[PDB]
RNA sequence: GCGGGGUGGAGCAGCCUGGUAGCUCGUCGGGCUCAUAACCCGAAGAUCGUCGGUUCAAAUCCGGCCCCCGCUACCA
């Protein structure tokens, strides 16, 4: 029997609505990344989703119905128990516009991505430009692009369409991100598909020398409607760890955590804790290592973190040190159009006392600048962002019609 | 790199829209007889060494599996009345928590015997025995 | 936690303290006025969500149930 490992790699799902990637992570685990309740009700992607599932492979079986991410090889119809490789997870972003800015945390968080286009709407959709330059924003270069429901289109139009998007690849940095088609209802072509994530989007060599930190992007009171104070459990904070490891009774800090009031004005306070539980789906991990979101409860009362209150906050060492500037400088070099724009305009040049969309790893800010300079920028937010590293890969936007769309890619210079 | 559409396109147009055996116990001299035990619990990944394992203790009477894979008994017993009380393996150690879909296996470790199910994977806390 | 609303074209009364299904805007008819609005009078309209128990006897005491629901959230 199977080892239980977990995942070592994260791969996001994103593509425009419709498309088949809820179902599409259904395909490849077997459910589905609709958990709030609003979610289902409208039948679209609002927030990110989780998921899992393994990979074996039948070493004698050929190619590639045998790989199947169960203990059992019986779909190639062999008795041997595969070769495990890994545990493998996904990042199920929205299509909507007003909702793109989520999915920009999951961007800092995944080794993999497998974009989807539409064989059944309009190409290119504007939004898939904005998906796109998500992930050139970012810089995961790794792209499995794939063409969806593919079962009421015919074998020629999905031709017409390979071509089309065979050349999307051409001329920028995905010139050979490659096409293999599938459909996430019906569980054709599955196989392929995790061959190709296989293949084509290795996890990266990890660093575990750089100071553990985590990336939050979720955070629940596991403590259920009746729960009397015997059994009385900490909020769950659930990210990825990108950098480093998490232990067993580790000692940390949430940054920035809670709001609290000082000194006549406004300021934070750093949320001090030790670390009890580390959970990787339904095994439980004494360790958490890179790759896949880690849920890590802590001695933390979940009313600082329930109901997604510190999202996108980061969480690193109770003997480190992280700057936290209320006002930061950005280099912003800036797009040439507007990516998911239904009509693409040019960019109007940020000018003084502007409003601006941040997004930073995770966590997220709006922003007035202070001091407009052609490269470099002094922005003054209501909120300080906490900078780990040198020029870190935030996301900006402004704001069209209603909305925010993207505008350039900044960093911050500490 | 054309062809890395083709084929596989070619193969995407070819995928578009397990019971328990009835076993049955009978009886010859003082013994029990089976019909289909090589794909009984052979159906469901279960060993012969650990299928095996509980029974002779239910039954408190030796016994082993044959080349086959036919299971003998020494003792006169019904056919209904194996399952009524194997059902202590039939319930406890191959079914699941929210599937209930028999295509489960168990686990051999060192702590605790596991239900790994092919349908969803949910396990429960229980020492083998 | 499981419970409530079950009734004229309607809006809700109306229980425990059992024998008029109760008052109001509405509906058609008649009065008053030179004529219209307001004001006075008369009839028509659910017959209580439904089986069942209590009960001489029930919206009125309640249960079984059919409908509408209703205060409520991913539970790493
Ligand atoms: N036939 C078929 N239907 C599909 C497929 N994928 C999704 N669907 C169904 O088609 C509808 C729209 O697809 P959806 O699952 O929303 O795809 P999506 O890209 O995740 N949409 P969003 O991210 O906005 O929520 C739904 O009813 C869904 O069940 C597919 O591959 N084939
Ligand atoms: C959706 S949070 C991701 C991992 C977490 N342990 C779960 O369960
Ligand atoms: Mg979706
Ligand atoms: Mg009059």
């Amino acid at each position: 029997a199977w080892p239980k490992v977990q995942p070592e790699v994260n791969i996001g799902v994103v593509g425009h609505v419709d498309h088949g990637k809820t179902t599409l992570v259904q395909a490849i685990t077997g459910i589905w990344t609709s958990k709030h309740s609003e979610e289902l009700k409208r039948g679209m992607t609002i927030k990110l989703g989780y998921a899992e599932t393994n990979i074996g492979v039948c070493e004698s079986c050929k190619k590639p119905e045998a790989y199947v991410t169960e203990p059992s090889c019986k779909s190639c119809g062999s008795d041997d128990e595969p070769k495990f490789l890994r545990r493998i997870s996904f990042i199920d972003a929205p299509g909507h516009e007003v909702l793109m800015a989520t999915m920009l945390s999951g961007a800092a968080l995944m080794d993999g991505a497998i974009l989807v286009v539409a064989a059944n709407e309009p190409f290119p959709q504007p939004q898939t430009r904005e998906h796109f330059v998500a992930l050139g924003i970012i810089g995961v270069k790794n792209l499995i692009i794939v063409q969806n429901k593919v079962d009421v289109v015919s074998k020629e139009e999905a031709l017409s369409q390979y071509r089309q998007i065979k050349q999307f690849t051409k001329g920028t940095w995905a010139e050979n991100v490659p096409i293999i088609p599938v459909s996430a209802l019906h569980k054709i072509n599955i196989d392929s598909l995790i061959e190709g994530i296989e293949e084509y989007i290795k996890t990266p060599y990890r660093d575990l020398s750089q100071k553990p930190v985590m990336l939050v992007i979720r955070s629940f009171d596991v403590n259920k409607p009746g729960t009397q104070f015997n059994e009385l459990k900490g909020g769950v904070i659930g990210g990825s760890i990108i950098q480093g490891l998490f232990k067993v009774d580790q000692e940390i800090k949430v940054l920035p955590g809670l709001r609290v009031e000082k000194q006549g004005k406004v300021s934070y306070e750093p949320i001090f804790t030790k670390i009890s539980s580390i959970r990787f789906g339904d095994e439980e991990f004494k360790e958490a290592k890179p790759g896949g979101l880690v849920a890590i409860g802590t001695y933390l009362d979940p009313s600082l973190t329930k109901a997604d209150n510190l999202l996108g906050s980061i969480i690193t060492l109770a003997d480190a040190e992280v700057p936290v500037l209320w006002n930061i400088r950005i280099k912003y070099n800036l797009l040439e159009r507007v990516v998911g724009a239904k009509e693409m305009l040019k960019v109007d040049p940020i000018r003084a006392k502007e409003t601006l969309m941040l997004s930073v790893g995770s966590s997220t800010t709006l922003g007035i600048v202070t001091s407009v300079k052609k490269d470099e920028i002094e922005v003054e937010l209501r909120r300080p962002v906490a900078v780990w590293s040198n020029n870190i890969r935030t996301v900006i936007s402004r704001q069209i019609a209603g909305r925010w769309r993207m505008i350039g890619w900044g960093l911050v210079e500490i | 790199s054309e062809k890395e559409y083709v084929e596989m396109l070619d193969r995407l147009y070819s995928k578009l829209p397990q019971s328990l055996p009835n076993m049955i116990i009978l009886n010859i001299g003082n013994t029990t007889i089976i019909r289909n035990f090589a794909e009984y619990c052979d159906r469901i990944r279960r060993e012969d060494k650990i299928c095996m394992k509980y029974l002779l203790k239910e039954l408190a009477a030796p016994g082993n599996v044959d080349d086959k894979g036919e299971l003998v008994i020494q003792g006169k017993f019904s056919s209904q009345v194996i399952n009524t009380l194997m059902e202590r393996f039939l319930k406890a150690y191959v079914e699941c928590s929210t599937c209930k879909s028999l295509d489960t296996i168990l686990k051999k470790e060192k702590k605790s015997w596991y239900i790994v199910c092919l349908a969803c994977g949910a396990q429960t806390p229980v020492k083998p025995l």
